[PDB]
DNA sequence: ATTTTTTTTTTTT
């Protein structure tokens, strides 16, 4: 028998290698992950005499692997197998693709939309999908279209699930655009996965057993045997298949770009207070968040140092279960053109994970639930597909949101405030949880502030659009040679490429390191200096008070609960539990700031 | 079978003589209580028959279905053994441990299985079949298998009617039936595991468990695992279009709206001593809404929407109305999120819906039969007799959603008109609502129709209101921020659980009935205002003005069970009226303070 | 080819 090529890999493979086994055994699940590596380690590199014939001979390995099992646990007829194997090197792209890539074990990746459910599927083989419950007989002569039906019921089954998949986004060609590719895999990777990841999956590419086709009109024969003294048609289609996964890129006890192995509650979580401690409480390090973090950029630097808590966790406190606290809050960015919106907002894309950048004015309702489903694709209905939410605690900032139509209204006023989700079909009624905030990319009508009228008319939109979004820190332009020519002599070296932007002295990569460890305190606020705060927003209503005759305001304790969201993260900031005083004064000084840019 | 002589001899040993409870056992009596009910459907619970012989968990589920029918042939043996009387005019139920949706798997077909569902729109009822009569063509003799039978053939030649007839005949007469209608599952909105794949999967019942089932409600079921007779069976397609189906054995309610104590006892006269007297409006209402601080209006408002629906019908003219309706017009920023929570979970009735983007355009009728894919779905009005719709953003619905609502409110009903059928559709139920202002978030006592554009044939029906202009207070605020650390600082009168009591007897006793106490004065209210409250905001007096007021004074007092009244409880819900209708009016709106505050 | 649906455009005071 020539598979026997594959009984040597078995062979092979089980000699040598002879405990996550060991917890397989109570529902039998069979799934072991294995290092494709281990092929050159220790089958003396056979990765193009093993990668071909995958579904060929992996039923060959999964016998092996069964055999293995008996060889400590009694085992039974029953077992059967799934096979993991992982650490591919050479990750090969989408377009390396073709016939001639059949059975392989390549490896790939993208994200996760528009899926479908769980809805699964003699001691012979008949599990086929080239499949005949009648046969012909077993012993004697009998029938050949007759048939029996059988024991369904003391035997061995599986489950699954399906899928689409688009094209990954560090690939990305002219052109082209990120097609959708089908999958069904097995069980005990099932329902393990949400939309937005990065993997390096099997890419095992098999063929469609076809039923009928439409437009096939390739060859068009049968095995029919020749003449002497409806049929079937044959045109197929591709697919692709799995057997291991690996979400990659978005992990505390990693240890990350500046650490040394050091102790931490966990193992690595926050073990770099050594070196990280250094730069936790001198607020030089303020000034290198102000500055070694945006060497590339220059407006308004308060925006530099506003921001940067955003990033960053709020409170989510031991507290009520009547009502939701929220930690993070509404952001906006204004201005004028040419004042140069698209240095940074892309690097917000960048600075951290789960950033999404895409824009809004393209946009329809149907960027929060989708729409709906009304043939029975999967069950008829499956309407949980989205374009917000799949953010598992992340940000997803858009671009453009003027020429925006009056629907985001009902999107947005709960989504920062309520945090749930339904639409009007035949759907159901049920409703989840908004993990997501973000900023804005207004702009004004021409752009330019003439002062002779309320900001509210100079933008003449929704009414709560400014009371919900807490915080706007506007960047405006002016004729002054001197601001300009800070610009064009960091341009002197921002192509003169040595050192080619403002000094650096704090690295991304710490900083990026250290946000985690800003999430592990919960401060807890009873401070006398928080608890007059009170007297802090009334001094402040004084303020509020002021500005209303001309250019009264719609003021309210959503910006309570914001200030001290601002001052508790910025404990957080601090890397100290029981929050600072200098909190209040801060929080009451730049907000009271926020007042500026509406001054008419 | 062989083991089988044990069983039936087991069983007899104890639905007779094995008793717990100081004798007596319920199973030497729930025979002939069920026989002399006519009921056929004796009930067991598994802790009992555990109690009697643990080893009825595993020869069990090699095959459940052989359990049952065991049992039933003890039942019918013990049924005409002792009861031959009534043999010319069986099935049982179990019902203890559960397991959750989706842990169900592969694993779990056909065994002992303990399982749960919510209900949803399906199809209506119709019978099944038992029993094999086919023959009579050549000699057509009387043959007479020896068994109802299900899919069974042999097809001979030789049969007894001169062992002829391998040609055939059919009958249509003579012929067992038995009524099945199909169910469509749903799961809980409270046990979620965030937002995976809804709930639906192919579910049974059967003949005795039918016509019971109820839209968007919930049963628990024993069930058992099964799958669809033949899912897909061809040489066919990329996968098997399998789905597998769960069929109803013993059905225990989930819901229970009605009673739901059984064998608390204990505390239930604390209900109709202390939620009795005209106090009440004190002492039920001190725990009317004790969240947070502001707008004591609302809790005294709501408490009474909750509370009706009657007939009453007045002289020979129809039925005039049996429902409440709630409005209001806030601005978020007004702490109105909470909407809906509390007392629906009082409420025996109601559905809920959130808003636009989500609200209701079913609020469609043909009639099919069942290929696949037939289904049709809308309206919620046969639901919710004496139930509510409960809503947040109402502003945005549909003129024709409108038309139901007021037709609702105007004939108790809806009316359709130039249809193929013209079914009806009653309207008992309720309404909420939370919606938005026009020109922003709240326009002064200047008129309030305009303040937020509902249209003119929709509005007068409409009942309740309470609206919030808001200035500043200090002192609460503070508390208020007392109250964020303090209601953050969770580190970790009526009975609870009873107050529903008074939802089932305050409304039920007492629903008195009056002659003219002094209502002459709302022949003041219709004149003197139709003089006096002449052009501020002033039109709004109608029937509706105190035929409202028939429906919620008298809630007021039906809150103390009086039974005979003065114009005492009835003007103190007018004391809401003189607090509800003073809003809608400009500020020369003391005409009702001058025409009312004797009315306080 | 029809039945049960939904949006994305087609073109706007
Ligand atoms: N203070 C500054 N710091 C850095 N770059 C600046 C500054 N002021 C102006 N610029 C430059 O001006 C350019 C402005 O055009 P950019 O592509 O950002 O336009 P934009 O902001 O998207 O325009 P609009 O927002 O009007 O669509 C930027 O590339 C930026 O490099
Ligand atoms: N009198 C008050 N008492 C308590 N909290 C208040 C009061 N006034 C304002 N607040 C606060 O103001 C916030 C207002 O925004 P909120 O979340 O209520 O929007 P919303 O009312 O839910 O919007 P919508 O009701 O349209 O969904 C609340 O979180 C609440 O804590």
């Amino acid at each position: 028998v020539k598979d026997e090529v594959g009984i040597r890999a078995q062979k092979l493979f089980q000699d040598f290698l002879e405990r996550p086994a060991a917890s397989l055994e109570s529902p039998d699940r069979c799934t072991l992950e294995v290092s494709f590596e281990d092929v050159e380690k220790y089958d003396q590199n056979l990765a193009t005499a093993i990668i071909e014939e995958y579904y060929h001979i992996y039923p060959f390995l999964c016998q092996s692997v069964s055999n293995y099992v008996k060889d400590r646990i009694g085992l039974k007829t029953q077992k059967d197998c799934y096979v993991a194997f992982t650490e591919v090197p050479t990750r090969h792209k989408v377009r390396d693709l073709t016939t001639s890539k059949i059975g392989t074990l390549i490896r790939i990746s993208g994200q996760v939309v528009r899926t479908h459910p769980v809805h699964p599927e003699i001691r012979n083989v008949e599990q086929q999908f080239k499949f005949t419950n009648p046969t012909i007989c077993r012993n004697p002569v009998c029938s050949n279209r007759k048939r029996f039906m059988l024991d369904v019921e003391k035997s061995l089954f599986l489950d699954f699930q399906k899928i689409r998949i688009q094209e990954t986004q560090a690939e990305l060609p002219r052109g082209c655009i990120p097609r959708a590719v089908e999958i069904i895999l097995r069980s005990e990777l099932v329902e393990t996965v949400q939309a937005g990841d990065r993997y390096d999956f099997t890419g095992t590419l098999i063929v469609v057993p076809d039923v009928s086709v439409l437009a096939g009109v390739g060859t068009r024969a049968e095995n029919s045997s020749r003449h002497k003294p409806g049929m079937r048609e044959l045109n197929y289609r591709m697919a692709f298949l799995a057997c291991s996964v690996q979400a990659t890129t978005a992990r505390t006890d990693l240890p990350m770009s500046e650490v040394t192995a050091e102790d931490m509650k966990k193992q690595m979580t926050d073990a770099e207070w050594h070196k990280i401690y250094e730069m936790s409480k001198d607020r030089n390090l303020y000034q290198n968040l102000i500055s070694s973090l945006f060497p590339s950029i220059y407006g308004n630097d308060e925006v530099k140092r506003g921001i940067l808590l955003q990033q960053f966790g709020g409170v989510a406190k031991t507290t009520t279960e009547k009502t939701s606290l929220r930690g993070d809050i509404n952001v906006c960015i204004v201005g004028d053109p040419s004042t140069a919106k698209s240095q940074f907002l892309k690097q917000v894309s960048d600075f951290s994970p789960r950033a999404i950048y895409t824009s809004g004015k393209a946009s329809s309702a149907a960027g929060l639930t989708a729409a709906v489903v009304r043939d029975e694709e999967s069950f008829d209905f499956v309407i949980e597909a989205g374009a917000l939410m799949l953010a598992d605690n992340g940000i997803c900032c858009i671009d453009e949101f003027d020429k925006m139509d009056q629907r985001d209204q009902v999107a947005i006023h709960e989504a920062m405030e309520q945090q749930t989700i339904s639409i009007a079909r035949a759907g159901v009624r049920a409703t989840l949880n908004a993990r997501t905030s973000i900023l804005a990319a207004a702009n004004p009508i021409n752009g330019r502030y003439d002062r002779s009228k309320s900001l509210q008319q100079n933008i003449q939109l929704s009414a709560p659009i400014m009371s919900r979004f807490d915080l706007f820190f506007i960047l405006v332009d002016e004729c002054n040679e001197v601001v300009d020519y800070a610009i064009a002599r960091k341009i002197v070296d921002l192509h003169s490429n040595i050192e080619e932007s403002v000094e650096r002295a704090y690295t991304r990569e710490e900083v990026l390191r250290y946000v985690t460890f800003a999430r592990q305190f919960k401060p807890v606020i009873s401070q006398e200096a928080g608890h007059m705060l009170v007297e802090n927003y009334g001094h402040l209503r004084q303020r509020d008070t002021g500005t209303s005759g001309r250019s009264t305001w719609r003021i309210t304790v959503r910006q309570l609960e914001s200030m001290i969201r601002l001052s508790e993260a910025m404990a957080k900031l601090e890397c100290s539990n029981r929050v600072l005083e200098r909190h209040v004064k801060e929080a009451f000084r730049l907000l009271n700031k926020s007042i500026i840019r509406v001054e008419q | 079978l062989g083991p089988r002589t044990e069983i039936a001899n087991r069983f007899q040993s104890f639905l007779r003589t094995f008793v717990d409870e100081r004798g007596a056992y319920t199973y030497r009596d729930r025979i002939r209580r069920m026989c002399e009910q006519n009921m056929s459907s004796f009930v067991v619970s598994y802790t009992d028959l555990a109690n009697k012989e643990h080893v009825l968990a595993y020869f069990l589920p090699e095959a459940p279905f052989q359990m049952l029918e065991i049992f039933d042939k003890v039942a019918k043996d013990m049924v005409l053994s002792i009861f031959p009387t009534y043999e010319r005019v069986i099935h049982v139920r179990i019902s203890p441990l559960i397991e959750e949706l989706r842990t169900f798997r592969k694993l779990h077909l056909n065994q002992l299985v303990r399982t749960l569902g919510v209900v949803t729109a399906t199809t209506g009822v119709l019978p099944q079949l038992s029993v094999i009569k086919y023959d009579c063509v050549k000699c057509g003799y009387v043959l007479g298998p020896f068994v109802q039978s299900q899919n069974t053939e042999i097809k001979p030649g030789s049969c007894p009617e001169c062992q002829s007839t391998g040609p055939f005949s059919i009958n249509m007469e003579q012929t067992l039936y038995r009524n099945y209608q199909k169910i469509t599952l749903q799961e809980s909105p409270g046990r979620i595991p965030a937002g995976r794949i809804p709930r639906s999967k192919d579910v049974i019942l059967l003949a005795d468990l039918c016509d019971q089932c109820k839209p968007g409600d919930e049963l628990e079921v024993t069930g058992i695992y099964t799958n669809n007779y033949d899912g897909s069976l061809n040489t066919d397609q990329g996968f098997p279009v399998f789905a597998t189906v769960i069929i109803a054995n013993h059905v225990v309610v989930k819901d229970s709206k009605q009673v739901v104590q059984s064998l608390t006892d204990e505390d239930i006269a604390t209900i109709q001593k202390l939620s009795k007297d005209p106090r009440i409006v004190e002492r039920v209402v001190a725990s009317m809404a004790p969240s947070i601080y502001g707008h004591d209006y609302i809790k005294r408002a709501l408490a009474l929407a909750l509370f009706g629906g009657e007939s009453k019908n007045p002289g020979e003219k129809h039925k005039v109305r049996g429902d409440i309706n709630l409005l209001i017009c806030g601005d978020p920023g007004t702490a109105k999120s909470q909407f809906l929570k509390y007392t629906e979970k009082v409420a025996p009735r109601a559905v809920f819906t959130t808003g636009q983007g989500a609200s209701a355009v079913g609020l469609y009728v043909r009639r099919n039969p069942v290929s696949r894919e037939w289904t049709l779905e809308a309206g919620a009005l046969v639901l919710a007799d004496q139930g509510v719709c409960l809503i947040d953003e109402f502003d945005k619905m549909n003129d024709q959603d409108r038309t139901s609502i007021h037709e609702a409110m105007e004939q108790q009903s809806i009316s359709i008109s130039k249809a193929g059928i013209v079914t009806s559709l009653q309207a008992r139920c309720t309404v909420i609502a939370a919606a938005n202002p026009i020109g922003g978030r709240y326009d002064p006592s200047m008129t309030f129709s305009e303040n937020v554009n509902l249209s003119e044939p929709i509005l007068s029906r409409f009942d309740v209101l309470c609206v919030v202009k808001d200035e500043f207070d200090p002192m609460q605020d503070q508390q208020l921020a007392k109250f964020v650390v303090h209601s953050h600082m969770k580190h970790h009168e009526i009975p609870q659980d009873l107050l529903r009591q008074y939802i089932v007897y305050a409304k039920e006793n007492i629903r008195p009935k009056l002659t003219n106490i002094d209502e002459d004065k709302i022949a003041k209210m219709y004149a003197q205002l139709r003089q006096e409250s002449f052009a501020t905001g002033s039109l709004p007096i109608t029937v509706r003005h105190i035929e409202s007021v028939i429906r919620m004074s008298e809630a007021h007092a039906r809150m103390h069970l009086r039974e005979n009244v003065m114009e005492a409880d009835v003007s103190m819900a007018i004391r809401m009226m003189l607090e509800s209708f003073i809003e809608a009016q400009k500020f020369s709106v003391m005409k009702k303070m001058r025409s009312t505050f004797q009315k306080y």
